[PDB]
């Protein structure tokens, strides 16, 4: 099963991730069977 | 094919299904249809899972 979990917010800072705690819903839970080795973004 | 031809001579459509089970998680599922539920009552339940 391949989970993908989600949560978005606001931010306002730029040089560095914020402090706080915050929960992420799951989204999508994909039925397939590829065994997964690497990946890559896409911006 | 004509179709003047004999009810054994003439075209029939064949479709087979297969259902293969692997080593993976099964997706293909029934429709499993349900029933009417009732309250105040003890009942043997099934839900989804």
């Amino acid at each position: 099963y391949f989970k993908i979990y989600s949560k978005h917010t606001p931010i306002n800072l730029v040089r560095d991730l914020p402090q706080g705690f915050s929960a992420l819903e799951p989204l999508v839970d994909l039925p397939i069977g590829i065994n997964i080795t690497r990946f890559q973004t896409l911006l | 094919f004509q179709p003047t031809n004999g009810v054994g001579y003439q075209p029939y459509r064949v479709v087979v299904l297969s259902f293969e089970l692997l080593h993976a998680p099964a997706t293909v599922c029934g429709p499993k249809k349900s029933t009417n539920l009732v309250k105040n009552k003890c009942v043997n339940f099934n839900f989804n899972g």
